[PDB]
């Protein structure tokens, strides 16, 4: 991605921790995933993502 | 997901639009269909749509009994 939509997410992802530290990150390119991002902070895993559509089975699912 | 939300009821109007059962049967649904209508009616019975019942049932004759008697 480009700068704009970056520099927040390295700085949104300091407004949670707020202890006086100085934050570092890991990048891995997954296509399966089809639409979203999946983040995890320590063991946190707030996922968004096209796992949705296997949640589309509570239609099928009378 | 509101944005997953709009997009399985929009591809579920084209669903919606139908002519003769199956859009992508082929050989599949037509045959599958038709080995099922089969084993609804193969153990089960030959009936037809409509016909009554038709049948005539006798019962018991009733005999005597001889009997030289006092």
């Amino acid at each position: 991605l480009d700068e704009a939509t970056l520099t927040e997410l390295k700085t949104v992802l300091k407004s949670f921790l707020s202890k006086g530290q100085i934050l570092k990150l890991e990048v891995k390119v997954d296509p399966s995933i089809m639409g979203g991002m999946i983040v995890r902070i320590g063991e946190k895993y707030v996922d968004m993502s096209a796992k949705t559509k296997i949640q589309k089975l509570s239609r099928a699912m009378r | 997901v509101q944005k997953l939300f709009v997009d399985k009821i929009r591809e579920y109007r084209t669903k919606r639009q139908t002519s003769g059962g199956p859009v992508d049967a082929g050989p599949e649904y037509q045959q599958d269909l038709d080995r099922e209508l089969f084993k609804l009616k193969q153990m089960y019975g030959k009936a037809d749509m409509n016909t009554f019942p038709n049948f005539t049932f006798e019962d018991p004759k009733f005999e005597a009994v001889e009997k030289p008697q006092s």
